[PDB]
């Protein structure tokens, strides 16, 4: 329900990925993957959102829901809720 | 462990703590180096390490979390904040950030911020919606800061004379004009004690600029608040940096509807520091003072105001006169009409070893009707009529004896009235 | 929306408007930035945007419409005017322009004026052919400014005393000589409210140079009209910039057959500002002043005149004496009698907490017969004779008590005879 901001180190990597406009391998705890490109990081009603598109979908999802992200360039960093 | 608790422990205890953790050769290095070494050793265990400080955004866009214990001095133990973090929460210089930190990665130098917990002693969500300081409407001071403790001690005489001479209110822009060897340092200590005792809610910050090293330690022991100083050993750029950090930190607290009091010593040394730092514009006034060098100190001194929305900023600076330097004289000439409160110390009274050395006739306040009540104002008017003809030396001797016989000012008034 | 209506909105309300428009992070930024962000968001819809301001001509032919709300401070909200627009009309500095504006395009940072609707509160073509201010034929003062309200309150007598001491009309220079702590600010406020009440038709402009921030807000909320001020935080170049904008705007209104009044406080600080900013030509005079630098303040003061064609320009400057400085006297010595009307205030009379502190003996206006009817001249002449023997201190006590039970000046003159 209530949103919890992610750690600062995780946010910097995501912004680095968005700035370079590189491919992002979004992962969740369920086990689903979305190899898509993230455009930019935005905030809405004190909750930041990440807009990531694969073929023009440009879906917007919460940052705290994202569990893991990997790429050959940046390290395979998992997020921590605590 | 907590980073701020490490900076408060004495160096001898830090070494014993470091040595039993496996560290060696910690005795011969600086305290900031010891703290940085200890933090890295504790980071091996993977435990959470907390920290806090005041943000200072550099030109390149990244900032550091300096600590008030080191007087905002750059050191190895400063916490690095990425420019994205300043973007994520809109942070300005002077924000007090507290939260978890992480050890440096490969290729890094400083500890980095990991998770912001509080900003300006408040949640990050609320701290981002505070209106900027420049958008607040200044007002005249109307809530009075009473210096009189009322315990009847001899140290309370200086505070009581201060109320009679020049009342101080929240949001005042004070100026204490003092020659050398006039007891200026002991005057500020009485004010700091009176503020910390009568008004515990107000945030008290003491700023010493170009001060002797032994005077800094004495002030820190006495003053019950935050004391930040820059000794004369440090370069002129250091003096500017401390002043910038203090005024920006004060502004952020005022935006949260808090009363902030700044005791500055001295505005003359601060103005001289800016004169060295700023590039020469080609227009130099008498005494070697650059024309636009005084723009920066007046920004510092002009920030004192009573905010209509809530909170206030009180600045009580001291100006140096009769120092034998023409640079001091011209600097003082540019601050004469700036302040709304004026207190004059005289060397002649100090030469007779009668304290405080306040020149009662030349000291006063503007719009004092707002600070004092109707009956209180009339009594001060009656008293000022008596003190007006007599000379300055006799004015204090007459006033000290009358105040000594009583305990409070109202008792002094009724005794004087009869 | 209308820019001028948007600019007068409180900052707290402006943030709420931006939130409803989808903007974020509008807090913790200056009011000008908030206005600029909101306008761009609204212009994204495509609706028409109305804006107005006072034209300022740069050295490169650039035109900007500054705002009186921000005291003509350069900012993002300023409207850019192309040189082609200036060439189309008879546009110079100080020409008020109202019209529709457009959002900036690529390579542009300021909104651009698109369709100018009103210039100087009249048709744009009419203002394209007008007689320049210098070409207007000067003439002495014929009309008189009535500074009487008739309410008989405790504040009305101050207007009467200055009216009796020296009458003031329209189109002649005026000077007020005031020492520190002499009720100078209260005198200006009393004059300013009297002028607005008695003469709603005339345009009242109050100019404050190097003033404390708390005094500006008090003046704005009290004076009904236009109040433009620059605090001591701003650099010297800002002080002269404000002065130039006010006088040029005053001239244009005069050209359109309007009688404008400028209240200056103070010419000494304005003159000091010019000395700092004007480059040195190698000529150094006593007191650290330059003769060529002093040529500009006197031009500002010397522009006051009564136009035979119509309207007038009235300037009532203020001069500071015995402030303890050195160049202050030199500034005063350059304006000993350059003004048609002169009024003096004394520290001694103000010391006894009795106001006003007007010195009747020192005050005096030249060619006073052109202002009031001949029958009243004898009434003032006999008043001077009955007040000349006693001292200036006792003169004020005599005036106040005798006028305490008197309603207007006419009753006082009749009661004086009997
Ligand atoms: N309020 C006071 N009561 C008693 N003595 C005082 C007081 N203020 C100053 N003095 C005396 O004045 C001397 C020098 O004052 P100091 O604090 O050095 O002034 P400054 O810092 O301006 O040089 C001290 O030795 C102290 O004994």
């Amino acid at each position: 329900d209530t949103y919890q901001p992610i750690n600062c180190d995780d946010y910097d990597n995501l912004e680095l990925a968005c700035q370079h406009h590189l491919m992002l391998t979004l992962e969740l705890k369920d086990g689903e993957k979305l190899q898509a490109k993230a455009s930019d990081l935005v905030s809405r009603k004190n909750v930041e959102y990440l807009v990531v598109e694969a073929a023009g979908e440009t879906r917007e999802l919460r940052l705290d829901k994202i569990t893991s992200f990997s790429h050959p360039e940046i390290g395979t960093v998992v997020v921590s809720e605590s | 462990m907590n980073l701020t608790e490490l900076k408060n422990t004495p160096v001898s205890e830090l070494i014993t703590l470091g040595e039993n953790m496996g560290l060696e050769n910690l005795a011969r290095m600086r305290k900031q180096d010891i703290i940085f070494a200890i933090l890295k050793q504790h980071a091996k265990s993977g435990e959470d390490i907390f920290g806090d400080g005041v943000l200072e955004i550099l030109q390149d866009g990244f900032g550091f979390l300096r600590s008030a214990d080191s007087s905002y001095l750059a050191g190895p133990d400063d916490i690095y904040v990425s420019p994205s973090q300043i973007r994520r929460f809109n942070l300005r210089t002077g924000d007090t950030i507290s939260g978890k930190i992480r050890p440096p990665k490969e290729g890094e130098r400083y500890f980095a911020l990991l998770k912001v917990n509080e900003v300006n002693f408040d949640k990050p969500e609320n701290a981002r919606n505070k209106i900027l300081f420049e958008n607040l409407t200044p007002l005249h001071a109307n809530s009075r800061l009473r210096m009189e403790r009322g315990n009847g001690s001899t140290e309370d005489l200086t505070a009581r004379v201060l109320d009679l001479a020049s009342p101080i209110g929240r949001g005042q822009r004070g100026l204490i004009v003092a020659p050398p060897k006039a007891g200026k340092t002991m005057l500020l200590q009485n004010i700091a004690q009176s503020i910390a005792y009568n008004h515990p809610d107000c945030v008290l910050m003491v700023l010493l600029i170009d001060e002797r090293p032994e005077e800094v330690t004495e002030m820190q022991r006495l003053v019950k608040g935050e004391v930040v100083a820059s000794t004369f050993d440090e370069p002129a750029s250091r003096h500017v940096q401390v002043a910038e950090m203090v005024i920006e930190k004060a502004k952020r607290l005022v935006e949260h509807k808090k009363d902030v009091i700044i005791l500055l010593d001295s505005i003359t040394r601060l103005a001289r520091a800016y004169n060295t730092v700023v590039p020469a514009s080609g227009k130099v006034l008498t005494g070697g003072v650059d024309a636009n060098a005084l723009h920066r100190p007046k920004r510092f001194f002009g920030a004192a105001r009573n905010v209509e929305e809530g909170g206030s900023l009180t600045i009580i600076a001291t100006a140096l006169i009769d120092t034998g330097s023409k640079m001091d004289e011209v600097i003082y000439e540019e601050f004469k009409g700036t302040g709304n409160m004026e207190l004059h110390l005289s060397r002649k009274i100090a030469e007779k070893r009668v304290f405080p050395a306040i020149d009662y006739n030349r000291s006063g306040t503007r719009k004092e009707e707002l600070l004092t009540t109707q009956e209180e104002l009339q009594k001060m008017w009656i008293l000022r009529k008596i003190i007006h003809p007599m000379g300055e030396i006799d004015a204090m001797e007459f006033l000290i004896n009358k105040l000594a016989m009583t305990k409070t000012n109202d008792d002094f008034f009724e005794m004087m009235k009869r």
